[PDB]
């Protein structure tokens, strides 16, 4: 917060300023602060660089973990809403969208609960926009539970390439960075000239007739503050240490150039140079983590899948083991052999009761049509009942005005499920939550 | 739209909405003239009397 | 008790963008329950056995 | 019920327009939505280009988030398309309502807001609220502990000397209340159970007041609403 | 299925409307008619009232009656309320038509 203590004060009044050093985003905002008006665009932007990267790489599929604070805040937001292109009426590409974006708590030194359920989600790329402090566990966390491993893709901000990071880098990371970086003499010849283009401008209306000064009795709001402002972010020149240094829609530095960086094991080394869109990478090979080479292709789509289905009398029967860990044999009328899967029921006793989750092999009908259907598409499964025990519906909970789901359909929208093949109907309703396959029983 | 089935063959190319009016190959049959009892004539009293 | 479990339906171009509205919809109007009022119109008759 | 939303870049209201859904899609009751649009204040005839659209949009209820300048511009737009008959209101929030005794004459009548007025809200007695509030919080933690920190040696200087304990005052300073009133505080900084009043520019350039509200109830003072072909039918 | 009708004070109007209206309601054929409109172009707080009573019709199809000049103002007004786009398709005998 060093600039703060200044860009109140001349705010009272409306005096603009110029910002310099500091990125940060809460200094952006037009509600909290009349003052800034900044040469060097903040973190928050540098999302789209990336968003950009997606353009050349289509790894549609995406993690992200933001860390919580005002200053991810803005990370997230901008970057969710990068994806609201594309009204697709071109004809229907492929739109790559966020896939559970992780929250975080910055002060933490755990974050083992977070990385597998992260593991075991579908994509392979990481965004992790972040500070020092967080770099450090994030690294020291995946580096060593089985996360590096290769076909993992990274990235980071302009904040992780650098303090204690590097002494925990994993390899092949790949950092952002503007083409000057810190400079506490170039813009300062550029903002002059800001200034410069804004005077001769002045006279064109002139009606200030003055800014005031002096301590006490002058309280009023200098009725050309915003005025000038709006001047001052209105000047365009395109001459000094970079070229037509513009102010965005929110005032900021507008259309700076950036060039991806990336760590060789020990050092820094520049493969591209990035400006909107231009980002074209020079002269060097783009060396993976992992140990790797090619251009890895961030899904992976998993095979196994986990699958819940109910207690019903025509479809799904319901036998405990044996008496040792087994579960008997029987065969038809024509004496066929009839299937048995193991069932890891957690209803051992019913409700109004404990409830156990031993295993507890379970057979029926649509049984007999998932193993029909795990030959044909080359699957493996595991199955388990039902916690609550109803085909799933809609509620109040908190005996307020809140909807969710309870039930195997519940169960599912969780994200706990993957697939549902039980005697579930087809309603409109349950519809808008859900795809539905075509019918197999009228 | 009209009386249309649903298959593989034109599954392929153009896409099919959920079914409304459920339809399959059926049978059709016709009553029969009554059944009068072959053993009628024991039938309209108990074994004990 | 019948063979060719299958359905009449609507037929659309491949991968257009109202396959998802007219499901929602024609799910709907089972649900409010209307298509028995249609199939009372002109489908099942009044000789119901 | 609510229809259509339009609003202009200001800073805070992705906020308000999200509050909005979430909370209309966690409802049991028959709502709907419209739809929304967007503004900008950079120039002027896409304005006019866009904001028309709403108007087919046959929505009786409309919901605007501004400040009062482009406000005014946007409500001339609107004269411009009319929209001064029956049936088209606004609900539009209080930073629009500037200090109220200003009437500009492009507000078409009927534009209610909320605010938070003084016309209950007695100086004094707030005064009292307050040394409540803050006397009873200081009590409520000698409560939990039994020494109470000392003011500050300098507002600058002490910063060389700034070396005590880690203040976890709205921990419980946030939950404080007294003198009946219950007055439980937010954690991100507002109050709870504000009392509110409702305002309505009445047709003489002026408003006061309609009805009150308080505790997540509605007490008010016009069991009809008002009009600026309406009969009245009565049965056993 | 012809809807609202709109026109001015050109001398000329009362028998259109009236061929209108007679040979409407002497035709065995379902036909209907929505709210038929007059205006005042002769005064700029009309244009007010103009565009009032011009949102009061929603029909997919309009008569208008007037010369060239009414004409470029009426539709330079329906150009700010969206009685051009797709659908509204207008109707005018031929004495704009210059
Ligand atoms: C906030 O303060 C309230 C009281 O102001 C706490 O409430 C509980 O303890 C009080 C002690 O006398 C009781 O009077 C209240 O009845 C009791 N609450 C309930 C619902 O019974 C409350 O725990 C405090 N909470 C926090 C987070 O500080
Ligand atoms: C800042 O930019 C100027 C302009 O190119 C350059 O001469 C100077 O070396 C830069 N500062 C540093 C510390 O490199
Ligand atoms: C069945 O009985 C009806 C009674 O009138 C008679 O008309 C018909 O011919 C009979 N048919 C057969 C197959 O017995």
């Amino acid at each position: 917060f060093t600039p703060t203590p200044v860009s109140y004060t001349a705010g009272f009044y409306r005096i603009p300023v110029l910002g310099l050093t500091t990125r940060m985003s809460i200094y952006s905002d037009k509600s909290i602060h009349l003052s800034f008006l900044r040469t060097v665009p903040p973190y928050s932007h540098q999302s789209s660089v990336w968003f950009e990267m997606m353009r050349v790489y289509n790894w549609n599929h995406i993690i992200l973990l933001v860390s919580d604070d005002h200053e991810g805040r803005a990370a997230q937001k901008r970057l969710e809403t990068l994806l609201e292109e594309r009204e697709s009426k071109y004809d229907n590409k492929r739109g790559p969208k966020a896939e559970k974006v992780l929250q975080f708590d910055p002060g933490t030194k755990n974050v083992t609960a977070l990385l597998m359920e992260a593991r075991e989600l579908e994509a392979r790329v990481i965004i992790l926009s972040a500070s020092e402090d967080d770099a450090a566990t994030v690294y020291r966390a995946a580096a060593m539970l089985d996360m590096t491993g290769s076909g993992y893709v990274w990235l980071v901000g302009e904040r992780e390439i650098s303090g204690n990071a590097l002494r925990y880098a994993p390899d092949g990371i790949i950092g952002l960075q503007l083409i000057n970086g810190k400079n506490e003499s170039a813009h300062i010849s550029d903002a002059v000239g800001v200034v410069a283009q804004a005077v001769h401008e002045l006279l064109e209306k002139e009606n200030i007739t003055d800014p005031p000064r002096g301590c006490v009795g002058n309280t009023n709001i200098w009725k050309t503050g915003p005025l000038f402002k709006r001047v001052l972010m209105s000047s365009k020149y395109a001459d000094g240490v970079t070229g037509r240094v513009e102010f965005n829609e929110d005032g900021d530095r507008k259309f700076a150039q950036y060039s991806i960086m990336n760590l060789q094991n020990r050092k820094l080394v520049q493969v591209g140079i990035y400006n909107g869109t231009h980002v074209i990478p020079n002269d060097r090979k783009i060396i993976w983590p992992g140990g790797e080479t090619e251009k890895p292709r961030g899904y992976q789509m998993s095979t196994r899948l986990k699958i819940v289905t109910i207690h019903q009398e025509p479809f799904v029967y319901v036998k405990p083991t044996m008496s040792d860990g087994t579960c008997k044999e029987e065969f038809t009328v024509n004496g066929d052999p009839v299937k048995k899967v193991i069932c890891t029921g957690p209803n051992d006793t019913s409700p109004g009761s404990p409830r156990h989750t031993v295993p507890q092999c379970c057979y029926g009908f649509c049984i007999d049509l998932l193993i029909k259907l795990a030959r044909t598409m080359q699957f493996t499964y595991e199955v388990h009942l039902v916690a609550d025990g109803k085909f799933g519906t809609q509620e109040r909970v908190q005996n307020s005005n809140k909807k969710e789901w309870n039930g195997m359909m519940g169960e599912l929208l969780s994200g706990q499920a993957d697939m549902i093949v039980a005697p579930l109907t087809i309603n409109n309703e349950r519809a808008q939550y859900i795809e539905f396959s075509k019918p197999f029983k009228y | 739209v009209g009386s249309l089935t649903i298959n593989e063959e034109r599954s392929e190319v153009v896409d099919f909405s959920v079914p409304f009016i459920e339809t399959g190959i059926s049978v059709m049959v016709s009553r029969s003239n009554g059944t009068v009892s072959p053993s009628a004539f024991l039938e309209p009293f108990s074994a004990c009397v | 008790k019948v063979f060719a479990s299958t359905g009449y339906g609507i037929a659309i171009q491949k991968d257009s963008g109202w396959k998802r509205q007219v499901d929602l919809a024609i799910l709907q109007l089972f649900g409010d329950g209307e298509m028995e009022e249609l199939e009372a119109l002109w489908l099942t008759g009044i000789c119901h056995n | 019920y609510i229809f259509s939303i339009v609003t202009t870049y200001f800073p805070g209201y992705q906020d308000f327009v999200n509050k909005i859904r979430s909370t209309i899609e966690n409802s049991f009751v028959g709502w709907e939505l419209e739809e929304v649009l967007l503004l900008d204040m950079s120039l002027d005839d896409g304005d006019s280009k866009i904001q028309n659209q709403l108007k087919k949009l046959q929505s009786p209820i409309i919901l605007l988030y501004c400040t009062k300048e482009e406000a005014t511009y946007i409500f001339e737009v609107a004269n411009s398309v009319g929209l001064t008959g029956y049936g088209y209101t606004w609900i539009v929030p209080s930073l629009v309502a500037g200090d109220t005794d200003t009437v500009p004459s492009e507000f078409p009548t009927g534009l209610i807001s909320v605010s938070y007025d003084e016309w209950d809200y007695g100086l004094p007695a707030r005064v009292r609220d307050g040394i409540a509030i803050i006397t009873t919080a200081a009590s409520d933690m000698l409560s939990e502990h039994s020494f109470i920190p000392e003011p500050k040696s300098s507002c600058y200087n002490t910063h060389e000397k700034r070396i005590y304990q880690s203040n976890m005052l709205n921990r419980y300073l946030i939950n404080v209340t007294f003198e009946g009133r219950d007055l439980s505080f937010s954690e991100d900084g507002y109050q709870m159970h504000p009392k509110l009043v409702i305002i309505l520019l009445n047709k003489e350039r002026k408003w006061e007041r309609v009805g009150k509200w308080k505790d997540k109830s509605l007490q008010m003072k016009y069991y009809v609403w008002p009009r600026m072909d309406h009969l009245s039918i009565v049965t056993l």
